[PDB]
RNA sequence: GGCUACGUAGCUCAGUUGGUUAGAGCACAUCACUCAUAAUGAUGGGGUCACAGGUUCGAAUCCCGUCGUAGCCACCA
RNA sequence: GUAAGAGGAGGUAUAGGGAGCGACGCUUGCCCGGUGCCGGAAGGUCAAGGGGAGGGGUGCAAGCCCCGAACCGAAGCCCCGG
RNA sequence: CCGGGUGGGGGGGAGGCGCCGGUGAAAUACCACCCUGGCGCGGCUGGGGGCCUAACCCUCGGAUGGGGGGACAGCGCUUGGC
RNA sequence: AGAGCGCAAGGGUAGAAGGGGGCCUGACUGCGAGGCCUGCAAGCCGAGCAGGGGCGAAAGCCGGGCCUAGUGAACCGGUGGU
């Protein structure tokens, strides 16, 4: 073996130096993933943000037009009331306050957790160590911030991808899902860059675009001339 | 005087002045509070600059 | 001194490099104001190239060898014979 | 102003390209060996690694704000 | 002396220029902090130069002009010792 | 890092892995960027050693030349400094 | 009224300037009669009028500060802006 023997079939799937821009990808690369069944996209971007700047990790919560085609379940914690609204939407076991300890130890059910404002504060001081950094928690900002985060579960339900720089800018964007056609490729690409625009930090100089691969679940992705 | 510091108050929406003066120590951050401006009425005015 | 083909000799006084101090832009300006006074001197060098029969040095400018080679070129076309330095060289220009 | 470079215990400096388990010699207290002091040994007193957020699950080990400190430049209506 | 050159010298380290005291005799101690001065293939800082990220202005536009970042940039002062 | 990693060929064969779980802040087949420091190769542009001779600069019983240095030295413009 | 009246002094002060809380931001803009003071230039006093506000049910006061020190013509240029 080596880079897989798929993967040499796919050494020349990529021919080491292309772009096929959001269009050509859409499509010839609506055929370039071969591998399971999800060929993710993975939009892998990276600038110039640093790992740091004092304070640039980003955060920008993506939905696209549609929707990628997942479940998160939510979990959640929200004191009796707040459910209520969420207990429309996706909800397992919304808990008022009860819920953090199957958590902390028997059961796990779930991804994010609506919070709310005030259980931000309990929420955030429990399971903060790990939901945090590995992307989680509360974070008053990735869909845990009140009540329209039922609505904002919905927003879940359509998707969720958190903006970030990490050390690389990095990002990756996960969506094609097997039998997407070239249409809802091409289309949550460019919105993808739409929204990575719409959530960018500055202070800081470089090139923000480039690094914008859309890796798929396992294949090609040498950029798209990262924009048009 | 300098080291206390001054400054002057801008209004929003663009533009709107006067010419007033600060104080550090006092555990203070954005000096806001309410004037006139030139064209319209009252509005707030945010601490700004030299 | 000067040259022997385009003229070419010294600048004077406010010919210069004056240090002035002079101004631009730091925010009142550089340091702003700033001025004083100078001196300029002109180039100049010096080729031997034989050129017929003998021999001949030319106290040339910088720019302007090219010139004396045509020169050569010139004064090959015409008669030159015997010993004359600077006057066979001269009648040449 | 631009720029850098340090600023840690009373004194004096390490460690400083993280990750533990934050120090060492002189100063002082108790003892110890000692015929007796010195020398050495074994403990203890004191850090709040100058000041605050941001990165790390975890910076005394990075960014940035703020002064204190020195070299250079160069701005002084 | 602006030069060409002049002396130094048709001399050549037992020689030529400069400084201090001043026959001969006994002797010339201690401090390199500042300063001058001898030295050092690291460095701090700084010039024109180089490079050109990012950008401005202008015009259908091709284009033209302007601003300048990373790093590259000497002696000098600082720095290490004598 | 003595813990082991990566890479190459000979042999022999249908077995070899992977996963919540189990363990911590973080999982481990696996597709993509980048950091890290290192190797190499292309662009851009400096450092330093050594040779060469004919510009250039001296020098030899009339030199057409030979002999010494040589792109340094000197000179023009210019940079900053003392 | 001998205390406090920010800080020197003097005048002044409870029929409050002091001291408590609520509210707020008139530490307004466009002016400004008529004055104090006066070699010039400066500095110092204020109703009133328009705007549009803060307090109070109001009557009303509010264009900083109990009052007199806490300051710097002009030229130069930075600054946001028409």
């Amino acid at each position: 073996p080596k880079h897989g023997k798929r993967y040499r079939a796919l050494l020349e799937k990529v021919d080491p130096n292309k772009v096929y821009t959001i269009d050509e990808a859409a499509r010839l690369v609506k055929e370039l993933a071969t591998a399971k069944f999800d060929e993710t996209v993975e939009v892998h971007a990276k600038l110039g943000i640093d790992p740091r700047r004092s304070d640039q990790n980003v955060r920008g919560t993506v939905s696209l037009p549609h929707g990628l085609g997942k479940q998160v379940r939510v979990l959640a914690i929200a004191k009796g009331e707040k459910i209520k609204e969420a207990e429309e939407a996706g909800a397992d076991y919304v808990g008022g306050e009860e819920i953090i300890q199957k958590i902390l130890d028997g059961w796990m059910d779930f991804d994010a957790v609506v919070a709310t404002p005030d259980v931000m504060g309990a929420v955030g001081s429990k399971l903060g160590r790990i939901l945090g950094p590995r992307g989680l928690l509360p974070n008053p900002k990735a869909g845990t911030v009140g009540f329209n985060i039922g609505e904002i579960i919905r927003e879940i339900k359509a998707g969720r991808i958190e903006f970030r720089n990490d050390k690389t800018g990095a990002i990756h964007a996960p969506v094609g899902k097997a039998s997407f056609p070239p249409e809802k490729l091409a289309d949550n690409i460019r919105a993808f860059i739409r929204a990575l625009e719409a959530h960018k930090p500055e202070g800081a100089k470089g090139t923000f675009l480039r690094s914008v691969y859309v890796t798929t679940t396992m294949g090609p992705s040498v950029r798209i001339n990262p924009h048009s | 005087v300098r080291i206390k510091l001054l400054l002057e108050c801008t209004e929003c929406k663009r533009r709107n002045y006067a010419t007033e003066k600060n104080k550090r120590n006092t555990p203070n951050k954005l000096e806001l509070r309410k004037y006139c401006p030139w064209c319209r009425k009252h509005t707030v005015h945010r601490e700004v600059k030299i | 001194k000067v040259c022997e083909i385009s003229g070419k000799r010294p600048i004077v006084a406010n010919s210069i490099q004056r240090r002035g101090k002079a101004k631009r832009e730091g925010g009142v300006g550089k340091k702003t104001t700033g001025i004083s006074k100078r001196r300029q001197y002109p180039n100049l060098q010096k080729v031997r190239v034989r050129v017929a029969g003998q021999e001949i040095t030319f106290r040339v400018a910088a720019s302007h060898i090219p010139k004396v080679y045509e020169l050569v070129e010139r004064a090959k076309g015409l008669k030159l014979e015997g010993l004359s330095p600077k006057e066979i060289k001269k009648e040449l220009l």
